[PDB]
RNA sequence: CUUUCU
RNA sequence: GUGGGAGAGGGUGGUGGAAUUCCCGGAGUAGCGGUGAAAUGCGCAGAUACCGGGAGGAACGCCGAUGGCGAAGGCAGCCACCUGGUCCACCCGUGACGCUGAGGCGCGAAAGCGUGGGGAGCAAACCGGAUUAGAUACCCGGGUAGUCCACGCCCUAAACGAUGCGCGCUAGGUCUCUGGGUCUCCUGGGGGCCGAAGCUAACGCGUUAAGCGCGCCGCCUGGGGAGUACGGCCGCAAGGC
């Protein structure tokens, strides 16, 4: 219930699981999808593969709101990132772009010992 | 900072004849010239040692060439000493 | 008495009243502050690198002024206080560095 | 592998002190507000130090960016 | 994954 | 002395953008998260993912080096101010004014202590989840001191080149940072590698000596007991010498 056709897509991946979120040309998100969404709790849920089902499933709910067109922006990394890409240039939707708009600082917050080791 | 002018200004006023850069006098004017100076950018700056050890640095060199002027003619000496503000 | 340059960027949006009332300012600020203004070089309006104060855009200015070490920061430290100035980089003069020539 | 040429070749007599020429030194930033090595510039450590302290006063300025979007990927 | 001892 | 040079050397004030956290508005819905798997935990009082605005703390990507500066500890956004060291050229001045240095005085990473402040992220202790035969751990979710600032202590360290300071002498080759030059090479200061002679138990060192020599200081005298006991001195204490 809008119609927008020109759009935009979030490609949020990490190592533990991918999320893409669809939305209007102002940001305002319009339909959103996980790995969590479809099944796959946990492990599974990352996977390149479970990025795939959801990158669809992002494009094929937002096709209803009529998308068409979309720019794509991906955050992050982990199996599943450039996957994803995959799926919503397929889908329906045409990608008119592609955009890497992971978040760096320019050396900030401690990260916690995970990530430390840097010296 | 230290102004040429203030600086050679410095030097005319001590050397021992027309030309005079490196007499024992014009040094220990000088010194007392940076001292001082420093003496004072730490009056304010008590964190900064860094520089204080490059004064305890120039108080020693100053009290080096002293103690020779003092050995070789003690008359000079307690000229410039006087003439300075040396020894309070 | 030192040469420097002290760059400023203003609201892009002022109209030449409103804008000539900063300068007005600016001018009257620097001469508080013994800075003798030894040259001029307004630009303009420019595309920013990134937007500042929200806006997408910043007009600029550029004077090679002479004054008082001893008194620098507070010259801006009074430039900065108007609201319609966002920038204000109160550079040292450099003799130019070349390169490739 | 950086095989492509020096920045440096591309350009004139220029002034690496200069902050505000913007479209001289937008030549040393990649594809994001990342300022080139040497191995793309190619100027001496001297120069090269030079050119990135006046780089950094055109971003405060404005002028030069900070980071760019990497488009593509 | 932890994954001892002679 | 004069004329030059480079630099994250130190101190003060200011200031820039990135990211994290929180708060506000929007839009949007069923998860997010985290792991080897998981769970704890957070989310329909609507979290996560997205946009906009705000507040705040701490750190400063690229440049960045295999780099520079400092006596060491140590020092990297940008700006100005204050300030130390140091190298080169000119041979211009003084005329052995030199070296070392028991005590003394000062400086001295981290943790730690006192008073006040600040607190975003991080995180001893601690509280939970998991793993395990057990888990007082490793992994996961929280989290206080602390980490940050000021002022006053503390005085330690693999405080490492595990190599005291200064000076003279003893093949070169090569890379590099910074100055001067008759600037495809010369020359001075500094950082590296290979290597003459020589040295070394060996490994290695080798004009940045661990070579050849002289001056002064510190230090060693088999292992454990023990950096303990005792005495003394210092400290608020921990504790140090
Ligand atoms: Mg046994
Ligand atoms: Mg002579
Ligand atoms: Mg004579
Ligand atoms: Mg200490
Ligand atoms: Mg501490
Ligand atoms: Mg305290
Ligand atoms: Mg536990
Ligand atoms: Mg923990
Ligand atoms: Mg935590
Ligand atoms: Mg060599
Ligand atoms: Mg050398
Ligand atoms: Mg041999
Ligand atoms: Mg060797
Ligand atoms: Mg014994
Ligand atoms: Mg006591």
């Amino acid at each position: 219930k809008r119609q927008v056709a020109s759009g935009r897509a979030y490609i949020h991946a990490s190592y533990n699981n991918t999320i893409v979120t669809i939305t209007d040309p102002d940001g305002n998100p319009i339909t959103w999808s996980s790995g969590g969404v479809i099944g796959y709790k946990g492990s599974r849920k990352g996977t390149p593969y479970a990025a795939q089902l959801a990158a669809l499933d992002a494009a094929k709910k937002a096709m209803a709101y009529g998308m068409q067109s979309v720019d794509v922006i991906v955050r992050g990394t982990g199996a599943g990132r450039e996957q994803a890409i995959r799926a919503l240039q397929a889908s329906g939707l045409q990608v008119k772009s592609i955009v890497d708009d992971t978040p760096v600082p320019h050396n900030g917050c401690r990260p916690k010992k995970k990530f430390r080791k840097a010296s | 900072p230290i102004t040429k002018e203030e600086k050679q200004k410095v030097i005319q006023e001590f050397a021992r004849f027309p030309g005079d850069t490196g007499s024992t006098e014009v040094q220990v004017a000088l010194l007392t010239l940076r001292i001082n100076r420093l003496s004072e950018h730490l009056k304010v700056h008590k964190k900064d040692h860094h520089s204080h050890r490059g004064l305890l640095m120039m108080v020693g060199q100053r009290r080096r060439l002293l103690r020779y002027l003092q050995r070789e003619d003690p008359e000079r000496y307690r000229a410039l000493i006087e003439k300075l503000g040396i020894r309070g | 008495m030192r040469r420097y340059e002290v760059n400023i960027v203003l609201n892009p949006n002022l109209d030449q009243s409103q804008l000539a009332l900063e300068k007005e300012i600016i001018q009257r600020a620097l001469e508080n502050y013994g800075a003798r203004v030894e040259k001029v070089e307004e630009l303009g309006l420019r595309r920013l690198a990134y937007p500042i104060a929200k806006d997408p855009q910043g007009y600029f200015l550029w004077y090679q002024v002479e004054m008082p070490e001893d008194r620098v920061n507070d010259l801006a430290r009074e430039l900065r206080i108007r609201d319609n100035v966002r920038r204000v980089m109160v550079v040292k003069s450099q003799e130019p560095f070349l390169a490739n020539a | 592998p950086s095989r492509k040429a020096k920045v440096k070749a591309t350009l004139g007599e220029f002034d690496l002190r200069d902050y505000r020429n913007v479209e001289v030194l937008k030549r040393f930033l990649s594809e994001t507000g990342k300022i080139l090595p040497r191995r793309r510039t190619g100027l001496s450590g001297k120069e090269q130090r030079i050119l990135a302290k006046t780089i950094k006063r055109a971003r405060i300025l404005g002028l030069l960016p900070f980071t760019e979007k990497l488009v593509r990927k």
